[PDB]
């Protein structure tokens, strides 16, 4: 269903900026404290993150990252076939998070074209 | 109140009567854990843990401290004669993998902020 | 855009990169860094300034509920733009 | 005996004429809520969230303003009296911008949390929200002036307690706005302070920008060592790292406000470290080695020279423990040339009175004073939670104050009467129209700082004021209670030295140049390689390179003031501890855990390998030294005038100029602070203009 | 007051021996027992009501692989709440920690009349309202 | 060799037992430092203090007698004893 | 009911609940300290630790109360009381379709009675109890470890024993077989603190000291 | 998606990848921040 709980991307806006502006709201309600993150203002100004770190094996994959968000930045999204051959390959980064993001947006986005309304 | 009930000894004499029973089945059992584990050590050396873990509380003087002290020893005892215990937690009183520890002022100094 | 540090190694959008002593760069070998390669301030800096004709102006960043708490821009300082502190879209007033 | 009879939801307390119904409420343990009430400001009355029912009255009433009547009952929690608190909340969030993830106020806000528990839980305004242009007033305080909600609190601040009047209101209605009007810099020693008083994300701490969340951050409570007021802090940390400074409430010392050097020199604690014992290769350049290389070096250089061979110098930044163990390790040699940067007048009495070197009206007791008068000092910048204590007995006790130095601005109106030190005399002497001044006053007090006793008259300075002081005494015209004498220190680890017999200043060196130096921290630059004899071995133990680091044999990392527990004795002598908030970086050491290590090295091992030991010993030399939080009277004042009065010293000439003119002179005085960007970017705005120093603030 | 065979006993409850705390945990700590400041971000008070107990701070290193935040400190985290300051002493004391307390700074009473601000001949009167 | 570097009197303000040595500072502590210019003599008074006169030989070798109740002229022969040997 | 999103009051089984506690302290004042309502029904007896036994009897086999389940028996740690050690006894009558809380208190070194004699349920719950808080039961048939591991140090629900305790375990090559080492934490756990600086309930707010 | 093709981005992948773990294109961890604390650099020029 669009509401399945699966790996976790951080997404952008149309105009292709981060839509996390690091308030930690995340960080602050992850049940299994499986967020870290560190921000600073960007050159330009913005409010970003420097540092935002997922232990995919801390995490319980409840979704509470992705209700706190006000901004819709992180999400658990559909993907479930990314297992590891190593422990280290699941402590995720910035870098692969926004990745994540840029991988699966398409689909991401649709499916919360489908159940935002439920939101 | 300004007097408090006892767990088993009213006294300290009663608290020691009872530390001797406990370390009397503990250095009897030592010889058969020695065995029935496989373990690597001696019974010596067995023995001399065994007392080693009665003097860490040699400066207790509160005879309910060294009533529940007793009853915790009983309770050790009977998980090793059970083979409730494995052999890695009878191996647990000797901290073969942990590394030396500093002592003196100077290592400690050299090795961190720790007092 | 995403550069290269003086050993070869990828520049983050962090701007993080291992200096030539460090040994953390052996995890990289017979492997890869990973590196985003949308760096978001480059593309949030490519958007161009919408000329309204208002002293404020709202955004909520697009898509109504789907974007961010709507906020509300002053646009009264003539040199500089009123940007959203949100999604970094920028708002000034008709050509002064 | 006066009090009245007043009840607070039917329970009876009884309280001074004149106590408002907040204070009322406030003595059962019932918090009014407030926005624009301060209890350190003046009552604004404006923001209408402390309105609460009085029993049989109509109308409510504004609890921070309305004094109590006899009889009174308060109902804090009638059903009137929440629907004013919400219906003032909901005025108040009307136009509120919807900024709480991007605000840096968010999990402390005090809008939030009042709206959480005093207002309701959803909006019904159905409009566009208001929207007002940044302010920009330094590189200090970031103004994101939309979220202001015109408490008031940062002008009656800036008015009052700084006594700056550049804060204000322009405009009337809804469009009325709080700034400059005009584009200006909010430069003031106290500035960073409106920051905390704000309930809202409007005014925020550039510096600290984006970077953490309240609830995140670990909050060690220690001590501030940038000058000798010791301001009492909170040090925010964060997974290992320093993340800002915030006061700490001491109503004897700094109450709830701190200086700008305190707040935001800290990022100069992440800057120019020494984290690894270093050594002078054969080319003669400094390299990294290890503790014991360094440690046995030094132990090698320590045990060849004894007696004037070896002697220390301590800077500004140094506690009570490194004090004792390097006044132990060199007595062990024989040495007792243990000198401090910071020179006292050693002729008379010299340091053998504690009373001789230190505030001893203390600074509460300015508060109590009639006049003071101040001698060769700048104390807005030289300590600026003292002269805001001036400030405040000049508002609300009508303090008289005089000075003799350079006209300096003050934030107070003073009477000046001249710069040149025969003015002392003068006054001595009963001659200046001063004297009576002094004569006719209760509770007079005459500051002397310790800035003007680095002048080669400053014994001569010293033996006039106290003639000042003893000439006021010997008449009864005040109490023997009260103390005249006040020294004003500037340097954090000054009162602990005199306290162990550190000789004061380095004349002692330069009268018998060592072969061995060690310096403790010291980077003053007073004794330098040329005043040596070609070949010293100097030692440099300490937590940053500025000055002493460079010229030094050996260097050997110590710990910061907010990497250790430590032990610092303020101008006015009470002994305070810091506690360690992080560990020091790299290899870096508690400095009196390095003495003891190269005693020990050295064959002199000190007698304490604990900080508990090192304290008892700071208790056999100064008992008062772990006597933390008490101030300790000093007496004998009369033995130091009247042992002063053999030095027949003359004064110069030369015009009482304080090191501090300007506020320029404040931000960059110690390694600390010459090594932090934001001290440096203070500077920079302050010398050359607002343009100078950039920062998009645009999140 | 009751039939438990009341036995005479020191009044020096030590139960470190019981707590299974290790030895280092015991000796070398040092808690500190404080009511705990307010923050000076915001002006409410319900934070400095009761005492707490917190460990001395020990060194945290940032982790090799992801930077983050390591510890060997087991009681880092650990806070205890107090109703009064004898209560946490005598905590600690049956635990065999070394303590130092401080003294519960309040806020003193303050004379404020809002009628001051409009002063015919005092400084209380303001320029601006 | 063993010359003397310092003395360090501690006392109290108040407290009864610290009285006679309260005394003799006030009456003959500046006799003391006209004749001994250069012996740092540190009085260090600290509330609820027994006291105690230290003295700092060469070496950092340190002494202490106990001053409690003593009489301003047994301070001043304590002094004596210790300035000049005998001790 | 114009108040949707209220709880509802029932009074009828608050006095009733209050009737029985009255009932209850009358016959056993000796052991009955102070009995309560909460403002959502639930009846508290604290009591003596000493009438522990007859406390429990007397509710088991009086007609009138009938407790014949033992729900739960558990243990809370408060530190700041002398007594820092709270047991408490959640009971339900299948008869009269009730529920009642028993609660005493006892210190580290103070032993309370084993109730496995009145309810067999206890058992278990008294061995947990001493696991994860320490406290001994007199006369229990078997008092040992439940929950931990064997040779587990200290009592972990205590409020000062630490949340990832002082020892891990990890398997040691070299000595081929599981070992125990002192607790390091590649990221330690991170400290909130989130209560509020403002007072929410005003009702159960404490009298000032 | 022949029917309703997804929302063109130019910043989502125009070219999906597979689990690419047990090869070199394999994910490596890494701190994304930079260094906290900056040391002093000695001089270089001696004092003697
Ligand atoms: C197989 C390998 C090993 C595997 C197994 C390793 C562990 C085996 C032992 C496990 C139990 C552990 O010893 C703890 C207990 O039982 S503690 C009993 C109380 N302990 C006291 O100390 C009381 C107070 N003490 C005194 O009163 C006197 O000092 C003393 C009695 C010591 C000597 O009296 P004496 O008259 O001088
Ligand atoms: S899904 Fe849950 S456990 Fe995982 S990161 Fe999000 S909040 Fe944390
Ligand atoms: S991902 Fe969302 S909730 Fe987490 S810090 Fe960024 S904006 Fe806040
Ligand atoms: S000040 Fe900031 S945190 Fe507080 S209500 Fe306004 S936007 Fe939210
Ligand atoms: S800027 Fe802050 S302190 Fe000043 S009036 Fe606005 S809300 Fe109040
Ligand atoms: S607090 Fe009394 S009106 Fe603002
Ligand atoms: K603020
Ligand atoms: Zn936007």
């Amino acid at each position: 269903s669009p509401r399945f709980r699966g790996e976790h991307a951080l997404r952008r806006y149309p105009s292709g900026e981060e839509r996390c502006i690091a308030c930690k709201l995340c960080e602050a309600v992850c049940p299994a404290q499986a967020i870290t993150i560190e921000a600073e203002p960007r050159a330009d100004g913005s409010r970003r993150t420097t540092r935002y770190d997922i232990d995919m094996t801390k995490c319980i994959y409840c979704g509470f990252c992705q209700e706190a968000c006000p901004v819709d930045a992180i999400v658990e999204g559909p993907n479930f076939e990314f297992s590891t051959e190593t422990h280290e390959e699941l402590l995720y980064n910035k870098e692969k998070l926004l990745n994540n993001g840029d991988k699966w947006e398409a689909e991401i986005a649709a499916n919360i074209q489908a159940d935002y309304l439920y939101r | 109140g300004t007097s408090v009930k006892p767990i088993f000894s009213r006294d300290m004499n009663e608290a020691k009567r009872r530390v001797r029973e406990l370390y009397r089945a503990w250095y009897r059992e030592v010889p058969n854990t020695v065995h029935l584990f496989q373990l690597d050590i001696s019974v010596k050396q067995g023995r001399d843990k065994v007392r080693e873990m009665f003097m860490k509380n040699a400066h207790v003087t509160d005879p309910r401290v060294v009533d529940l002290l007793v009853i915790k020893g009983k309770m050790e005892l009977e998980e090793t004669i059970n083979v409730w215990k494995q052999r890695t937690h009878i191996m647990r009183f000797f901290h073969e993998t942990e590394a030396p520890r500093p002592t003196d002022f100077l290592s400690k100094f050299y090795v961190g902020h720790d007092p | 855009g995403v550069r290269t540090s003086p050993t070869g190694e990828k520049v983050t959008h962090t701007g993080q990169a291992y200096d030539d002593g460090d040994y953390r760069r052996v995890r990289f070998s017979d492997r890869q860094k990973e590196v985003n390669e949308n760096f978001a301030i480059d593309l949030i800096a490519e958007q161009p300034v919408s000329e309204v004709g208002s002293r404020v102006i709202s955004c909520d960043g697009g898509g109504g509920a789907l974007g961010h708490p709507r906020v509300y821009i002053n646009l009264d300082k003539e040199t500089k733009t009123g940007t959203c502190g949100y999604c970094g879209l920028q708002f000034r007033q008709p050509h002064h | 005996s006066n009090l009245i009879e007043v009840f607070v939801d039917g329970q009876s307390v009884m309280v001074e004429p004149g106590t408002t119904v907040l204070q009322a409420c406030e003595k059962v343990g019932m918090q009014i809520p407030r926005f624009c009430y301060h209890e350190r400001l003046s009552v604004a009355g404006n923001c209408r969230m402390c309105l609460v029912e009085i029993e049989k009255a109509p109308k409510v009433v504004a609890a921070c303003a309305m004094p109590v009547m006899k009889g009174w009952n308060i109902l804090t929690n009638s059903e009137k009296s929440k629907k004013a608190r919400e219906g003032v909340m909901e005025f108040l969030l009307a136009n509120h911008p919807l900024d709480c993830p991007i605000c840096d106020q968010g999990g402390e806000c005090d809008l939030q949390d009042q709206s959480m528990m005093f207002g309701s839980d959803r909006s019904r305004f159905l409009e566009g929200k208001r929207a007002v242009e940044d302010k920009n007033i330094g590189p200090l305080v970031k103004t994101i002036m939309t979220r202001c909600i015109q408490c008031t609190r940062c002008i009656r601040f800036a008015s009052e307690i700084a006594g700056v009047d550049d804060l204000g209101t322009t405009g009337r209605g809804n469009d009325m706005q709080v700034g400059t009007y005009i584009e200006k810099m909010f430069m003031s020693e106290l500035s960073g302070n409106i920051i905390d008083i704000c309930p809202v994300g409007a005014l925020t701490s550039k510096p600290y920008a984006f970077t953490a969340r309240p609830w995140e951050t670990r909050k060690t409570e220690s001590i501030d060592v940038m000058d000798a007021v010791g301001s009492n802090i909170v040090v925010s940390t964060r997974t290992g790292e320093v993340m800002r400074i915030l006061p700490r409430m001491h109503e004897d010392i700094n109450e709830e406000w701190i200086s700008d050097k305190t707040r935001f020199a800290y990022d100069g604690l992440k800057r120019q470290r020494l984290t690894q014992p270093m050594i002078r290769n054969e080319k003669g350049l400094l390299t990294y080695t290890t503790w014991e290389d360094a440690l046995s070096r030094v132990a090698g250089m320590l045990q060849s020279f004894q007696g004037n061979d070896v002697a220390a110098i301590a800077g500004g930044l140094v506690d009570a423990e490194a004090l004792v163990a390097l006044k132990d390790l060199l007595n062990r040699v024989d040495s007792d040339s243990l000198c401090t940067e910071e020179v006292f007048p050693t002729a008379g009495a010299g340091t053998d009175l504690r009373s001789n070197y230190l505030l001893n009206t203390t600074i509460a007791g300015v508060e109590e004073a009639d006049v003071i008068l101040l001698v060769g000092t700048n104390p807005r910048f030289e300590a600026p939670l003292f002269n805001a204590r001036i400030r405040k007995s000049w508002l609300h006790n009508d303090l008289k104050v005089a000075l003799i130095g350079s006209p300096v601005d003050l934030t107070y109106r003073y009477d000046h009467l001249g710069d040149s030190p025969k003015i002392l005399q003068d006054i001595a002497s009963g001659n200046h129209p001063f004297s009576q001044i002094l004569k006719e006053a209760k509770k007079p007090m005459v500051v002397l700082g310790s800035s003007a006793l680095q002048r080669s008259d400053g014994t001569a300075i010293l033996a006039a004021v106290s003639n000042i002081a003893q000439n006021i005494r010997l008449s009864s015209g005040v109490t023997g209670d009260w103390k005249v004498m006040n020294i004003l220190h500037r340097i954090a680890s000054q009162v602990a030295a005199l306290d162990l017999g550190y000789k004061p200043g380095v004349e002692a060196i330069r009268k018998n140049p060592p072969k061995v130096l060690f310096l403790l921290g010291a980077d003053g630059g007073c004794i330098t390689r040329q005043d040596l004899p070609k070949d010293c071995f100097i030692i440099y133990q300490g937590h940053h390179g500025d000055v002493g680091a460079p010229m030094a044999d050996v260097i050997l990392p110590g710990a910061a003031y907010t990497e250790k527990s430590a032990t610092y004795v303020n101008t006015e002598g009470r002994a305070q501890q810091t506690k360690v908030a992080v560990t020091p970086p790299g290899l870096a050491r508690e400095d009196w855990k390095i003495i003891r290590a190269l005693s020990e090295i050295a064959g002199m091992t000190l007698p304490y390998d604990t900080l508990d030991q090192v304290r008892s010993r700071l208790e056999e030399v100064s008992p008062n030294l772990v006597r933390y939080d008490d101030v300790e009277g000093a007496n004998y004042f009369q033995q130091a005038n009247e042992l002063s009065k053999l030095v027949n010293q003359q004064l110069l000439a030369d015009p009482l100029v304080p090191p501090q003119l300007t506020i320029k002179d404040f931000y960059m005085t110690d390694s600390i602070s010459r090594a932090s960007q934001t001290m440096a970017k203070c500077v920079k705005a302050v010398t050359e203009g607002i343009q100078a120093v950039e920062e998009p603030s645009i999140c | 007051t009751q039939d438990t065979q009341l036995i005479a006993v020191d009044e020096k409850l030590d139960i470190t021996t019981l707590t299974g705390v290790p030895e280092e945990h015991i000796k070398t700590r040092k808690v500190r027992i404080f009511v705990p400041a307010r923050n000076n971000m915001q002006s409410g008070v319900n934070n400095t009501k009761k005492w707490k107990m917190e460990f001395d701070t020990r060194e945290r290193w940032e982790n090799p692989l992801m930077g983050w935040s390591s510890t060997a400190d087991p009681l880092s985290n650990l806070v205890l709440t107090f109703s009064t300051k004898e209560d946490a002493v005598a905590f600690a004391e049956k635990n065999g920690w070394s303590f130092d307390v401080e003294e519960r700074k309040v806020p003193k009473p303050k004379s404020k009349s809002y009628g001051a601000n409009f002063s015919w001949n005092k400084r209380t009167r303001v320029s601006t309202k | 060799k063993l010359g003397l570097r310092e003395i360090r009197i501690h006392l109290c303000q108040r407290s009864p037992g610290s009285q006679g040595v309260r005394d003799f500072i006030e009456k003959r502590y500046v006799e003391l430092k006209k004749a001994n210019p250069d012996l740092p003599i540190l009085i260090r008074e600290c509330s609820d203090v027994q006291p105690k006169l230290w003295a700092r030989y060469a070496f950092g070798q340190e002494k202490n007698v106990s001053l409690n109740n003593f009489s301003a002229d047994q301070v001043t022969r304590t002094l004596e004893n210790v300035l000049s040997g005998k001790a | 009911d114009t108040r949707p999103t209220i709880r509802p009051r029932n009074d009828v089984v608050h006095k009733q609940l209050s009737a029985f506690g009255q009932y209850v302290a009358e016959i056993l004042p000796k052991y009955v300290q102070q009995v309560q309502v909460s403002c959502f029904n639930e009846l508290e007896i604290f009591i003596h630790p000493d009438g522990v036994i007859p406390v429990l009897t007397f509710l088991r086999d009086h007609t009138n109360a009938q407790f014949k389940s033992l729900a739960d028996l558990t243990a809370v740690d408060v530190p700041t009381r002398q007594n820092r050690f709270e047991i408490v006894y959640n009971l339900l009558s299948l008869r009269f379709n009730s529920r009642i809380r028993v609660k005493t208190y006892t210190d580290e070194l103070t032993p309370i009675e084993s109730s496995v004699t009145v309810y067999k349920a206890a058992n278990w719950y008294e061995r947990e109890i001493w696991d994860m808080f320490g406290v001994f039961f007199a006369n229990h048939p078997d008092l040992r470890r439940i929950l931990t591991d064997y040779g587990f140090e200290g009592h972990p629900f205590r409020k000062d024993f630490p949340l990832s305790g002082y020892v891990e375990l990890r398997y040691d090559d070299e000595v081929k077989r599981v070992v125990a080492e002192p607790v390091e934490l590649a990221q330690e756990f991170r400290k909130f603190d989130l209560n509020s600086p403002w007072e929410a309930f005003p009702a159960y707010r404490q009298p000032p000291e | 998606p022949t029917t309703k093709p997804p929302t063109a981005r130019k910043y989502i992948w125009t070219n999906h990848k597979f689990n690419v773990s047990g090869t070199p294109q394999q994910y490596v961890p890494y701190s994304t921040t930079r260094k906290k604390i900056q040391e002093w650099v000695p001089p270089s020029t001696p004092y003697k």
